């Protein structure tokens, strides 16, 4: 199965570079193209442009000449796109995306990387548990509160815990931003105080469980 | 560039309707070689968008059957036969036929259902906040439509505006409903009103406000 793993820093300051990677794995890298799009929070899909790996030949929407370097590692099936002279406008997802059959259209994407561009610093979050004895049904909370920057990933005992959670989109407020996540478990389970969410914090390289 | 415009802007569909999204370019998407590299992308909440047709027409590995996809030149539509609770997120047309290349602004796919009520839980501050100085009082509305709600905080029966911060998820991937978080920040007032603290939710399911409260 195609896979393309992203990864790169999520926090960089205005001014600065920063450069991201995309390592494909399950086809033959340097038979195809690349392709690297970008996502504003909240707003729609653009394409920045695609590199030929058989020949490491660069195509770019003009809007991003001398903002995008596209790059790739052959011998480690890695595409990189290095962005330059950052400014909030940038603050967006990446997508990087293969080009299956030429280099007009994608089928297999990337997970993105979301980058962030701002001059406030790291914040690691304060991880708090959420408890009620209340009723068959019983639902707790994990309050991730006051975090920079996004992104987060919450989990309930590893992930074991599906169905029954809502996690809600962190907010931004006092330049931080606070997430928060429930889960509603059936009689059979305890409401065991800290049923353990895990929270990961990338970007402060925090891993907590409480 | 070329210009691709989406229509409508946000669809409201109950389930089993049909639904159709339709894009137009300002150029024909039409290459000199004679291909037509339009396709259709969908993004579901919190995931990479995936491709759903190729070439105008074509249906990617593994996409249902009611996907439909026609046009030519600079009219195209996307068809959903039948419309199920996990086709929602924003659907984008794109086209590969002339550098650079360009996705339509997307159309919001949404599920039209049935009203439900929040489950409200009122939850006190963590032991560990407390210890650090601050209470955050913590109220989860879940599993409500429409999404239109409203939460009133009450500490010893009155109100507070300021210190709330709420949030609304996307709608849910199987049935359809939403869910809101609203949390109040304090640091030792807490402790000075120590008792009464209520969250109350007014929804169009009910004249009556919902209400989740602790004291001690």
């Amino acid at each position: 199965e195609v896979q393309l793993q992203q990864s790169g820093p999520e926090l960089v300051k205005p001014g600065a570079s920063v450069k991201m990677s995309c390592k494909a794995s399950g086809y033959t890298f340097t038979s195809y193209v690349m392709h690297w799009v970008k996502q504003k929070p909240g707003q729609g899909l653009e394409w920045i442009g695609f590199i030929n790996l058989y020949n490491d030949g660069t195509k770019y929407n003009e809007k991003f000449k001398g903002k995008a370097t596209l790059t790739s590692d052959k011998s480690s099936s890695t595409a990189y796109m290095e962005l330059s002279s950052l400014t909030s406008k940038d603050s967006a997802v990446y997508y990087c995306a293969r080009d299956y059959y030429g280099s007009r259209w994608f089928d297999y994407w990337g997970q993105g990387t979301t980058l962030t561009v701002s001059s406030a610093k790291t914040t690691a979050p304060s991880v708090y548990p959420l408890a009620p004895t209340t009723g068959s049904s019983v639902t707790l909370g994990c309050l991730v509160k006051g975090y920079f920057p996004e992104p987060v990933t919450l989990t309930w005992n590893s992930g074991s815990l599906s169905s029954g959670v809502h996690t809600f989109p962190a907010v931004l407020q006092s330049d931080l931003y606070t997430l928060s996540s429930s889960v509603t478990v059936t009689s059979s389970t305890w409401p065991s105080q800290s049923i353990t969410c895990n929270v990961a914090h990338p970007a402060s390289s925090t891993k907590v469980d409480k | 560039d070329v210009l691709m415009t989406q229509t409508p802007l946000s669809l409201p569909v109950s389930l089993g309707d049909q639904a159709s999204i339709s894009c137009r370019s300002s150029q024909s998407i039409v290459h000199s070689n004679g291909n037509t590299y339009l396709e259709w992308y969908l993004q579901k909440p919190g995931q990479s968008p995936k491709l759903l047709i190729y070439k105008v027409s074509n249906r990617f590995s593994g996409v249902p059957d009611r996907f439909s996809g026609s046009g030519s030149g600079t009219d195209f539509t996307l068809k959903i036969s039948r419309v199920e609770a996990e086709d929602l997120g924003v659907y984008y047309c794109f086209q590969g036929s002339h550098v650079p290349y360009t996705f339509g602004g997307g159309t919001k796919l949404e599920i039209k259902r049935a009203d439900a009520a929040p489950t409200v839980s009122i939850f006190p501050p963590s032991s560990e906040q407390l210890t650090s100085g601050g209470a955050s009082v913590v109220c989860f509305l879940n599993n409500f439509y429409p999404k239109d709600i409203n939460v009133k905080w009450k500490i010893d029966g009155s109100e507070v505006q300021n210190g709330v911060l709420n949030s609304w998820t996307d709608q849910d991937s199987k049935d359809s409903t939403y869910s809101m978080s609203s949390t109040l920040t304090l640091t030792k007032d807490e402790y000075e009103r120590h008792n009464s603290y209520t969250c109350e939710a007014t929804h169009k399911t009910s004249t009556s406000p919902i209400v989740k409260s602790f004291n001690r």
